[PDB]
RNA sequence: GCGCGACCCCAGGUCAGGCGGGACUACCGCUGAGUUUAAGCAUAUAAAUAAGCGGAGGAGAAGAAACUUACAAGGAUUCCC
RNA sequence: UACAGGCGAGAGACCGAUAGCGAACAAGUACCGCGAGGGAAAGAUGAAAAGGACUUUGAAAAGAGAGUCAAAGAGUGCUUG
RNA sequence: GGAGGGCGCGGCGGCCGAUGCAAAACCCGGGGCGCGAGCCCGGGCGGAGCGGCCGUCGGUGCAGAUCUUGGUGGUAGUAGCAAAUAUUCAAAUGAGAACUUUGAAGGCCGAAGAGGAGAAAGGUUCCAUGUGAACGGCACUUGCACAUGGGUAAGCCGAUCCUAAGGGAAGGGGUAACCCCGGCAGAUAGCGCGAUCACGCGCAUCCCCGAAAGGGAAUCGGGUUAAGAUUUCCCGAGCCGG
RNA sequence: CGACUCUCGGCAACGGAUAUCUCGGCUCUCGCAUCGAUGAAGAACGUAGCGAAAUGCGAUACCUGGUGUGAAUUGCAGAAUCCCGUGAACCAUCGAGUCUUUGAACGCAAGUUGCGCCCGAGGCCAUCCGGCCGAGGGCACGCCUGCCUGGGCGUCACGC
């Protein structure tokens, strides 16, 4: 079988790998000034994703 | 607190619109104490600057400095004007924000449009004082 | 290009037919551009918002213009499934606008019919 | 074996799974609802006895609302005037 | 069929297969194989990709 | 048969148009508890309330008496005292 | 006559970051749960980054000098501490 | 337990004072006052607003509540880090090597494997390169970590197509309604085939989903990269449907 | 007899209380009416030069026309015509727009980017003036009104 193919659960999860990424430094300077430290960034062997 | 029915009168709102300036709002901050010269040209105590201006450091610790203005800021509303600087410790020389209130206008570039804004307040003091 | 290209007015000023071949020119130097987004070129910088802000403005002025050719043809008869949807933003200010009040004082007491004060004085 | 560890450990069996409408996992396969909004169903879920959390979240955040409040704003649905043209118009007020 | 139809008015060449491969960007990686008869290198040069 | 009109009843991806869902603060209906109180508890209380459900508007409901009264009679409806 | 929503306003012997709303900050966010649902922690350098070049020790992180600052007994553990 | 007379805090109306030439706050085996509640003053720290007095008012005073929330001890450098037969030597590298990496050696699982793969599940974890701030309860230059890049290509494999148990629109009818049985006057309401020609002929229990396991239109070989390759690629040969 | 045990101060480390701040909350009051099959409320996934997020937007994608203001945006890069100007701007206004994929969600289903049907034009060549292929958008329930082929002694006349 495949694992698990339905495009729904898919696009969630290329979202999701793309939102787990750090936030770039330079923006921290154009916020003016307040600690960007994202948190929408989480790891697979800890917590899990609902959909 | 002091009368009327009209909008805006809050003690919050008052900072919350000048901080963020919307361009109307930036334009109004924007005006800076002319000099005395100037004054009685125009018949008018301040007026909206520009880019192509020069203006002179009266007020602060930095005072005597003279320079265009080079930047305008919205985001923190702060002006920049050049040779007000500090100095990084590597010798790099970094511009020092100017509120518009401290430094007094020496030169104008009268454009059009701008040009229209020195008429139509000129003719707003001139009703008052006769 | 390294600069923007046009103002909206000069595309105002431009026919349908000679916008319509600037598009297909504007949607082929986006993918030039698009080619260098990966280099980072100080060529594609600037020009790469701007382009899509030009494919965007002929869109809007031509689709403006077939608008107001369909009225023209439409003011006559009976008409409008397009110019319907504009005129009203429908369904609470639709049953709102039957006009009731004048049409119920049509027919039935209308001759007197209201207070005097001048009026009915002044004309007889 | 008994409770907890065995209870853990099977699991191969899927109920809840992602929902189209709303993006949360309340799809209740074996029975085609959602518990979470009605996935085929006339009517979304609503429910004034479930209180403060969860009605927030079905009021969203997500909207967009500005495009329709700009018609409640100005009332009529007409404006017309393209000043500012070469002449120098009617362009500069007062 | 679209993408195949696309490839030859836009770089005058036949493209033999199309492959479609999803990406976690979110968008369609195509591999388009192309003809012989025109090689693939010398289309790439007036379209240049490394 | 064919019955001009039509009678009665069907069918159009039919002609021009219309309905669902939302909002549900507040409102108009429907439907409807128990904890509680009675130092217990059923009648009763909570409450013709909470929950459940539908539907509109900027207000809505109401509305020119098959009324109130028992008077040298008051006089649609609403709200306050 | 109504108005704990929405939009746009005016105010209070309101609260002052364990308080005030769940949320002053990316908050209905992160996270928790199979789900129904549950749900945080988290504001303050300074006038201006002037966010410590350079020299030196150390594998580096750091330290020591120095530079800067009205003040580093203000060095993004940052006002007071 | 009552009443009486006071003290302290926050804010408000009054009134008076204090301040960057150093306010408030905080510290102080420093002085002094009051029976006390508390107050006063000095020195140190500090850097922007505050206190006294007369009225007014409270979300107004803490030691507890198997208290709530935050911090921090003793415990304690103590119990421990003991299952899985097991490591060792030399070299390479690096600042640093019992543990990395290579060889040599010793072993272990003992083919119902500690194996090569797929399901399910996770979601990039795979691999390169960079690399030790956190993390791998030892260590560490190593990592399934962190940073930076890349990678999954199908007429023939699966899904798709198809039916099952079963689910569910449509009808009638209850139920305000949600919602539930489930079809009816698709039965002289139309779907299907000739048929191009407009017309005739024929028929239901419909119609979809439902096993990525049932059932099934159709591929093999070699090569390749970081990897599964009938599957990516390629040669050569097919095979199925239109 | 060091030490230990204890205690304090001075300087610290610890910790984030206290004071002083507050583009915020909170509560009261006032004005206002104004969603949708003409595709909503809500979601999903993309789009910024360099973005994880929030915010903005939708293949016309951190935006467009038009209009106002009249020169900035800024972390760095950049354009230099857009600077005495039909015109800068994470700008405001935003009347004219696009407005993805979904969703009441409508061809039919949906653990399927699943499976149909119909129409458009451009090109081809005539195994026919047809065949083939193209890009776009439709085709639901519900019921009114008007409409057509008719069912039926439903009812009448007229049939041979």
């Amino acid at each position: 079988m495949p694992s698990h193919k339905t495009f729904r659960i898919k696009q969630k999860l290329a979202k999701k790998q793309r939102q787990n990424r750090p936030i770039p430094y330079w923006i921290r300077m154009r916020t003016d000034n307040t600690i960007r430290y994202n948190a929408k960034r989480r790891h697979w062997r800890r917590t899990k994703l609902g959909f | 607190m002091k009368r009327n029915p009209r909008v805006t009168s809050s003690r919050r709102k008052c900072r919350k619109a000048h901080f963020t300036a919307p361009s109307s709002v930036r334009r109004v901050l924007m005006s800076a104490a002319l000099s005395t010269e100037l004054r009685h040209k125009y018949n008018v105590r301040s007026i909206p600057i520009r880019k192509d201006d020069e203006v002179q450091v009266v007020r602060g610790s930095y005072k005597g400095r003279e320079g265009k203005v080079v930047q305008v800021y919205r985001r923190r509303w702060v002006i920049h004007v050049e040779r007000i600087t500090r100095e990084k410790v590597n010798g790099s020389t970094v511009n020092v924000g100017i509120h518009p209130s401290k430094v007094v206008v020496t030169k104008l570039k009268l454009d059009k449009d701008r040009k229209a804004i020195l008429d139509r307040k000129a003719s707003g003091r001139a009703a008052d004082k006769a | 290009m390294s600069s923007g290209k046009v103002k909206a007015g000069e595309l105002w000023n431009k026919s349908k037919d000679d916008l319509t071949k600037q598009l297909a020119e504007l949607k082929t130097e986006l993918g030039q551009l698009r080619i260098q987004k990966v280099a980072s070129s100080g060529s594609k910088l600037n020009r790469i918002h701007d382009i899509r802000k030009s494919i965007a403005r002929v869109l809007t002025v031509i689709n403006a213009k077939q608008r107001a050719q369909l009225r023209l043809f439409y003011k006559n008869k009976k008409y409008a499934p397009l110019d319907l949807r504009a005129k009203q933003t429908r369904a609470i200010r639709r049953r709102l606008s039957p006009d009731e009040k004048s049409r119920v004082l049509e027919k039935t007491k209308k001759r007197t019919v209201h207070f005097p004060q001048r009026k009915f004085a002044i004309k007889a | 074996m008994g409770k907890g560890t065995g209870s853990f450990g099977k699991r191969r069996n899927k109920t809840h799974t992602l929902c189209v409408r709303c993006g949360r996992r309340s799809f209740h396969l074996q029975k085609s609802t959602c518990s979470s909004c009605g996935y085929p169903a006339a009517r979304i879920r609503k429910y004034n006895w479930s209180v403060k959390a969860i009605r927030r979240k079905t009021t969203g955040t997500g909207r967009m609302r500005y495009m329709r409040h700009v018609p409640r704003r100005f009332k009529s649905n007409f404006r017309e005037g393209t000043e500012a043209t070469p002449r120098k118009r009617a362009a500069a007020a007062n | 069929k679209k993408i195949k139809a696309a490839v030859k008015k836009m770089y005058d060449i036949q493209a033999k297969k199309v492959n479609t491969l999803i990406r976690p960007d979110g968008k369609k990686k195509a591999y388009v194989k192309l003809t012989p008869d025109y090689d693939a290198l010398d289309v790439a040069n007036k379209i240049g990709i490394i």
